[PDB]
């Protein structure tokens, strides 16, 4: 009378037996990545900066990040099987990515030792897979470090935290509880991994849907700039900045139809697969978009302050695409960078506000090199690239001078979660209470004061560890004094 | 079913009858000693929660094992049956009674027996028919919320609209001038200002009647019984139709049939069979328990009174207006007709048995049965409505199947061997087995009501993927159980089991349990006769049970599909692993005493217990760095120590004029022993509760002090700091400490009355639960000046600390509140569950008429009186947290019975 | 909208 | 029900339910196939016809050689049918062939759906006649409506 | 009935084609029987036809 | 080619049934199974699991009721390349396929 | 293949 019952749908975990198996687990990892390094997940560190104010439509969904409600941001989020959101969710999905990747990276290494592959062509492809897993290992730890370890420039902290990283787990080991390792340990790990992969990935990108060597250098360049290694940041950026043309536009309308197209826009270095039936998603947090027949109507929970509008020259293409004058039909601006990609519509006539997961576009590598060059004293290759990017966008920049690098990086990366981290390296306090709201939206976007101030070196620019890992592991040093 | 060592309760047919509700278990509230039942939703689709004695485990389930006529069913099935078919209910609450069962008997069992007609020689035929309505018990929540322009000045003064603005500017046209919205829709373009004002700062509207209604309930029954030589039959047919009081649609209706039969074939063989079945439409309203701008009880309180969802005729409009909206928001009736739903379940239950008695003592008995339930369900998004995102429709069709079949055949050889040496030896086996199934398909792009077949859909980017789910388990158990006699006073009985389950691995599925207990008849031995004391029995038992209700696949190391592209599949890692997962094992010690006085017309029983859960099944929360959420593990232990007592009386005051009374009580104290990863406490994140090895399972917050009359800010006691008691103003995470309440209420039980006269009757059953606390999550919103300022709030925010006003205790406007103790309420209550008033027609009115010979008249009422401690609709509907809740209901019935 | 102002999450049902 | 001697009132009802359910696969990876990708089709039928037929027959004699019976009642049949089907393709392993684990593009299909229903409403009457014990005469008459016609 | 069904051309709007001819006057097919019969049994109602 | 396309296929059935009655009440009851397998090597078969409970009773001298309930669980699979011309299948195959 | 050589089509079933 045999009575063991196994589930339909699932299979057992086993060591990798055959090339084909390796390749499949490899897609599942790239599949997992699309729901991790995803625009919806960075909308938190976007709202917390000094650019937005909350409208009368919010139902306390954004106000905790926009207004620094520290009593909410301590515990914030969920990561059960019903929801995955907020700070808890950000913490979770990345650790899952490190863990699932650790399993890929190790099992493929094991498959090579046991000589499971068949010919030289499999074994070579295997090794390049292994290198791709190392880039994603690295992406996961750094994306966790950016939000959960203090910048080297912080005042009061919890006794013991000011030089620590994250719980660093380099193997598939879900049954581990340990303490956080040092900053010096994680940063050498992120960085070695990136380098071990660059010696192996081929020089020319093979698909825009898979980690390439061109991605690797652009990522390391991004990380160095956060560290401040302005010298090394520029030298990796150079390796790739010239391989991706900027968008060639004659007016605003021509710009919008290319920037919004994952398949055409020749600035994209790595993105996750997308169709209308797999891999699209709405990202309507910042614009409040909703279809009405074959039109589009707006009701946002945050609109930028007046001064964000004022970075953009009126003839700048981005002052109708990255931001768009669509609030109250035509009286104020909202951040429309994530409006749509029309290739994902179910029916051509009708908007569905679906977009794709983009991982690195070339406009960032330009703004990395300009800023690194300004610090290391290379004004030649620092207006060459700053004017080029500013002009191809419609408004070339007057002076090249780091005060203009700051406004131009802000102009290009709005909605992409870079302003908070930037205003910590540039030693900018919040000043939310002091800015002026858009005068066209009165009665709609009104002034709401802070619930905690954010002068420089305030601990709350870093997020607090989620109370699941605090509660489950009292060997963990938390970050906030409170 | 019951043993003489153990503790047992029995409810009669009389308590399981009418009660205008699909949830039968609602009738057992405060009706069995140690049977704590609570219904957390006033939805007709709802089924109550039951914990016998204690809460058994921390991960695995604690509801009792439900058994009808020998086969394990489920509260969902039991609701498709007709209660006038139910003969009695037995609650087997210790561990000697539940010693032949084997699945989750750790939580007791609950045994339903269906009517089988008394043999007699004629025939009985009864007819029932009742009608009634559901209303709503609590109105107090909206007795003190700001009115139309009451909260405008609240909003203006806190500058939520504009920095400097006047009350009229804020309405004069900012939102009274979003008639520009209505004039873009052809329907309402020229009915704004005519028949339909959706904003109005004068006559503010009634949001409660806009979102809740008085809903009718109707049922009726016809049933035949009778028998003859050695053969009996019961038979009934009946219908039931209850409609939910929420205007958001909810309802439940069944059409019931039952044919019960048993026959003595000869003096060596005898067989039986009872067959049931129904046809039921259940539709459940499910925006409840979630926070949505204008829906639910949360809506009736928060929606501003200057938003008006009625036409000029006092009738519900198709749509109302907020401010800044794109698309007008549709009301719950018009939403319902733009978004239809129907399910139809086809339930079947067959049960048969065969007894064979070869030689005197042994009684071989084989039993089998089957439970089939195919349900089928359709749902549409109606094409072309003006208030939608697109004007293209869609349709979803699902197809469920559930087929659990059981065998249980025993062989019992009783026989004496003295005159004072009785004995029985019983022993057989069981085999349950289950298979489930779901299928779903979806299609979109429809352009007309008449052309919405599933195969007439758009073809591209409009195609979907099907739905599919598959589930199956099994149980194989062997048992044995002997009873012993010595004279007529001393009883000893001892039993032993062996359970295997498919929910555990191949090297961990078996587990043996055993029971031992005994009874002493102190009246038939040591006191042979008396003048006041009728009966007196002392009994005691101890046994090990077993709990298994988790999930069917929670022990394997599994991989699923995660697809990246459209041209090859991909694999991701899905579940953690645990080869060593096995049974959670409990153990009970029961010591009890029963007695009866006057003339066995004054009875009472008292039992004391200790229930220990060892080798527990926790869904152990894992650290997120691991990458998973949970994994079930044999980890920890727990204790429930308590006592229950029941007693019934008979104060009858005449000779035809009876007066009855009965009461119930239980107190259980919980205590955790071992936890997971070596911890001594573990807070459940975002819940307000904690599992500390300390004592029970209790709330975990920050003790709230008040406000500083000097600064207007908020204060909190600091945990562990005293004055020669410290207060702070900067909320810290480490301001939170185990408060000494407890989530699972500790005192359960009720009491009932009874009376009479010449026919006329009146009966009253009460029930209570004391020591129950809840977090009024709704007050997080209605009681703060820090956010969500679009919403209406409690009148009290009109006294917040300023500088010109300073002698109150509602804090300054600018701050948001925390989940502390201004939200822990005492959700304790006593309910008057039923209140009947029957009148059996005089026997002398059926004189010449040989057609009848029976009649009665009802006038019932359920949940009509409730003792509010809680400040928010219904204190039952919740536990842990009290969200946008679906209140329980009050009913007014009126039945009529015809007997012949 | 969908005002998740607090919404403390049920842990017992 | 037999109130008074001759008449025999008789009400009858019944119901016929039949839910069938059917699965079919093209197994992935065999060497002798067109592709090595599998597929699965799941169907769900339902048939529910219910009938009533209640008569009222009053037989009675009136002589010794004048027997008679007069019968007459009505019927109402009624039917509802139903089918549901879903298909998925691109499967790469025996253990992973759930219907929701299919390929996503040009691999998606359309569901299946069929719906059918009719009814019948008929009234009848039918008498028998006797004269002595040798001669019998009986005459009957109907009225049929059906949903199959306009 | 005189009926129209869906015939879809593109993927961005539905189309209608003509599906069945029509016949409002359709009604019952009507039959009629005339039966004339004779039955008998012999020996001892143990030989019938 | 005949043995290549057709087989000898087993068929099996069995039944248990109880009847009896008493004063004015009668019952029939049966349970049984059936399993016939098609002789075509191209798979075809039919199998049912049958139950039946028949009952009728005289309640009094004015009322009398009855009820008979049946039901089954059946797997029918039908071979359906027959009646069509395909190169190596069916009786058409046993004759036309070259030896 | 599928040899529809003649295949006269059934008219009665
Ligand atoms: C597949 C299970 C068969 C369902 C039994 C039908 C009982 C319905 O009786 C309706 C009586 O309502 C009046
Ligand atoms: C009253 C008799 C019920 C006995 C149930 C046994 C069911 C046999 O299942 C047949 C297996 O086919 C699936």
């Amino acid at each position: 009378c045999e009575l063991d019952r196994d589930p339909e749908g699932k299979d057992f975990q086993q060591p990798y037996t055959s090339f084909v198996q390796t390749k499949q687990n490899r897609d599942g990892l790239y599949a997992l990545l699309r729901n991790t390094e995803n625009p919806r997940m960075h909308f938190y560190q976007e709202l917390q900066s000094d650019m937005y104010c909350t409208t009368i439509t919010d139902g306390n969904s954004l106000a905790p990040f926009v207004n620094w409600d520290l009593g909410i941001l301590n515990d914030h989020g969920r990561a059960d099987e019903d929801e995955v959101s907020g700070i808890a969710g950000y913490y979770f999905v990345y650790n899952r990515l490190n863990q699932q990747a650790n399993a890929f990276v190790n099992n493929t290494e094991a498959a090579l030792q046991n000589q499971v592959y068949k010919n030289s062509t499999e074994i070579a492809n295997a090794k390049s897979f292994l290198a791709e897993g190392k880039v994603l290992q690295a992406l996961a730890i750094w994306r966790l470090m950016d939000r959960f370890s203090f910048h080297e420039s912080v005042t009061e902290v919890n006794s013991g935290a000011k030089d620590l990283g994250v719980i660093l787990l380099k193997e598939y080991n879900p049954g581990y509880i340990g303490p956080r390792a040092t900053k010096a340990q994680c940063y050498d790990y992120i960085l070695s991994r990136l380098s071990e992969a660059i010696e192996v990935l081929p020089e020319n990108r093979e698909s825009v849907l898979y980690v390439s060597r061109d991605y690797a250098y652009a990522l390391r360049a991004r990380i160095y700039l956060a560290l401040g290694e302005y010298g090394k940041a520029a030298a990796d950026a150079k390796m790739v900045v010239d391989k991706y043309p900027l968008i060639g536009a004659a007016d605003a309308s021509e710009f919008e139809n290319i920037y919004r197209s994952d398949a055409n826009n020749p600035e994209i270095i790595f993105r996750g697969f997308a169709s209308a039936t797999l891999g699209s998603f709405t990202a309507t947090t910042l614009n409040g978009a909703a279809p009405a027949g074959k039109d589009i109507k707006y009701n946002p929970s945050a609109v930028p302050f007046q001064w964000v509008v004022d970075l953009y020259e009126n003839e700048d293409f981005r002052k109708s695409v990255y931001i768009a004058k669509v609030v109250k039909k035509d009286k104020g601006y909202l951040v429309n960078k994530f409006l749509e990609d029309k290739a994902y519509r179910d029916v051509q006539d009708k908007p569905n506000l679906k977009v794709g997961a983009r991982y690195f576009s070339v406009a960032e590598v330009y703004l990395i090199l300009v800023e690194s060059a300004l610090q290391t004293g290379d004004t030649p290759t620092a207006e060459k690239y700053l004017k080029a990017l500013s002009k191809a966008r419609g408004a070339e920049v007057s002076v090249v001078n780091m005060e203009a690098l700051q406004a131009e990086r802000t102009r290009e990366l709005i909605g992409e979660g870079s302003r908070l981290r930037d205003m910590v390296r540039w030693s900018i306090p919040n000043n939310h209470d002091a800015f002026e709201t858009q005068p066209g939206l009165e009665g709609f976007a009104n002034t709401t004061p802070l619930k905690a101030q954010a002068p420089v070196g305030f601990y709350a620019y870093t997020w607090e560890f989620p109370q699941r890992d605090r509660q489950t592991n009292p060997q963990l040093i938390k970050n906030w004094p409170i | 079913l019951s043993t003489v060592s153990g503790s047992v309760a029995k409810v009669s047919s009389e308590k399981l009858a009418e009660k205008p509700v699909a949830n039968i278990m609602d009738a057992l509230q405060g009706q069995v000693a140690g049977m704590q039942v609570m219904t957390t939703s006033g939805d007709p689709t709802a089924v109550a929660s039951v914990e016998i004695h204690g809460t058994g485990s921390l991960g695995a389930s604690s509801a009792p094992l439900y058994i009808v006529d020998g086969m394990q069913t489920s509260l969902d099935v039991v609701a498709t049956m007709n209660p006038n078919d139910f003969e009695s209910m037995s609650v087997l609450k210790d561990a000697s009674a539940t010693s032949i069962y084997g699945a989750r008997a750790a939580n007791g069992v609950v045994f339903i027996q269906t009517k089988k007609g008394k043999m007699s020689e004629r025939g009985r035929i009864t007819f029932n028919a009742s009608y009634g309505i559901s209303q709503i018990l609590n109105t107090k929540p909206l007795d003190n919320m700001m009115t139309g322009d009451e909260l405008l000045d609240f909003q203006v003064k806190a500058g939520f609209w504009g920095n400097n603005q006047t009350v009229q500017k804020v309405k004069d046209m900012i939102l009274a001038g979003a008639e520009d919205l209505y004039g873009n829709y052809d329907s309402l373009k020229d009915e704004y200002g005519k028949t339909l004002f959706p904003v109005d700062f004068n006559h503010d509207a009634d949001w409660l009647k806009a979102l809740f209604k008085t809903a009718p309930t109707s049922q009726g029954d016809i049933s035949f019984s009778g028998g003859s030589q050695g053969t009996s039959y019961y038979a009934s047919i009946g219908y039931f139709d209850q409609e939910g009081m929420a205007r958001e649609p909810a309802n439940f209706k069944r059409y019931s049939g039952r044919l019960n039969f048993e026959s003595r074939i000869n003096e060596w063989l005898k067989v039986g069979a009872n067959l049931s079945g129904a046809i039921a439409n259940r539709r459940s309203a499910d925006y409840f328990g979630k926070y949505y701008m204008g829906s639910g009880t949360f809506g009736v309180l928060t929606m501003p009174r200057y938003y008006n969802p009625f036409d000029v005729n006092g009738d519900l409009a198709d749509v109302y207006y907020m401010y800044g909206a794109t698309r007008p928001s549709m009301t719950e009736p018009y939403f319902a007709k733009m978004r239809p739903f129907s399910s139809e379940s086809h339930q079947a239950n067959v049960n048969g048995f065969a007894q064979i008695t070869p030689i005197k003592g042994l009684t071989l008995k084989a039993q089998a049965g089957v439970d089939i339930t195919n349900t089928r369900t359709s749902s549409k998004r109606m094409p072309n409505n003006p208030y939608d995102s697109t004007p293209l429709g869609e349709r979803r069709e699902r197809a469920y199947r559930d087929v659990s079949k059981s065998f249980t055949n025993t062989a019992e050889y009783k026989f004496s061997i003295d005159e004072k040496h009785d004995l029985t030896a019983l022993m057989g086996h069981e085999y349950i087995e289950y298979e489930g199934d779901v299928i779903g398909a979806s299609s979109k792009g429809f352009e007309s009501d008449k052309l919405m077949l599933l195969s007439q859909g758009k073809t591209g980017n409009s195609l979907s993927l099907p739905e599919h789910r598959v589930a199956e388990y099994a149980y194989l158990s062997f048992f044995s159980r002997f009873n012993y006699g010595f004279d007529k006073w001393m009883y000893i009985d001892f039993s032993v089991r062996n359970d295997q389950s498919s929910r555990f691995g191949s090297n961990n599925r078996s587990a043996w349990f055993y029971s031992v207990g005994g009874m002493f008849d102190i009246y038939n031995k040591f006191i042979q006769e008396s003048n006041w004391l009728s009966d007196l029995r002392l009994k005691m038992s101890y046994g090990t049970t077993g709990n298994s209700e988790i999930g069917n696949y929670n022990h394997q190391a599994l991989v699923t599909v995660n697809n990246y592209t459209e041209d090859a599949m991909g694999l991701s890692i899905s579940t953690a692993g645990n080869p060593d997962l096995s049974w959670e094992k409990q153990s009970q010690f029961n010591f009890g005493l029963a007695a009866g006085a006057f003339n066995n017309r004054l009875s009472a029983e008292v039992d004391f217990y200790v229930r220990t859960t060892n080798d527990m099944l926790i869904d152990v929360p894992m650290p997120y760095i691991s990458g998973f959420f949970s994994q079930y593990q044999n980890v920890g232990s727990m204790k429930n120590t308590g006592v229950d007592l029941s007693l019934k009386g008979t104060i009858y005051q005449n000779k035809d004029w009876n007066v009855y009374a009965s009461a119930n009580f239980n107190y259980n104290r919980q205590e955790i022993t071992k936890l997971f990863f070596g911890l001594n406490k573990y807070m459940l994140p975002n819940t307000g509760t904690i599992w500390e090895i300390g004592y029970p399972n209790s709330f975990y917050m920050a003790e709230y002090a008040g406000i500083d009359k000097k600064t207007g800010k908020q204060l909190w006691y600091v945990p562990g700091q005293v004055d020669a008691k410290v207060t702070t103003s900067q909320y810290s995470a480490d301001l939170e400490t185990r408060i000494d309440k407890s989530v699972t209420p500790p005192i359960t039980g009720g009491f009932s009355l009874g009376a009479s006269w010449k026919g006329l009757s009146l009966d009253a059953d009460f029930a209570y639960i004391v020591g129950k606390w809840m977090i009024n999550n709704d007050r997080y919103f209605t009681e703060n000046g820090g956010g969500l300022m679009q919403l209406n709030k409690d009148k009290m925010l009109l006294n917040a600390w300023t500088e010109d006003n300073k002698e109150t205790d509602v804090p300054k406007l600018g701050q948001s509140p925390q989940f502390d103790t201004h939200l822990l309420e005492n959700a304790s209550f006593l309910r008057l569950k039923n209140l009947k008033l029957t009148y059996v027609l005089p026997n002398s009115l059926f004189a010449g008429q040989n057609v009848i010979g029976g009649a009665r008249v009802y006038l019932m009422a359920r949940n009509l009186l409730t003792v509010t401690k809680y400040k928010g609709f219904d204190p039952e509907a919740g536990g842990n947290v009290g969200k946008n809740q679906y209140p329980n209901s009050k009913q007014y019935v009126a039945g009529i019975q015809l007997s012949f | 909208a969908s005002t998740t102002g607090g919404n403390s999450q049920r842990g017992s049902g």
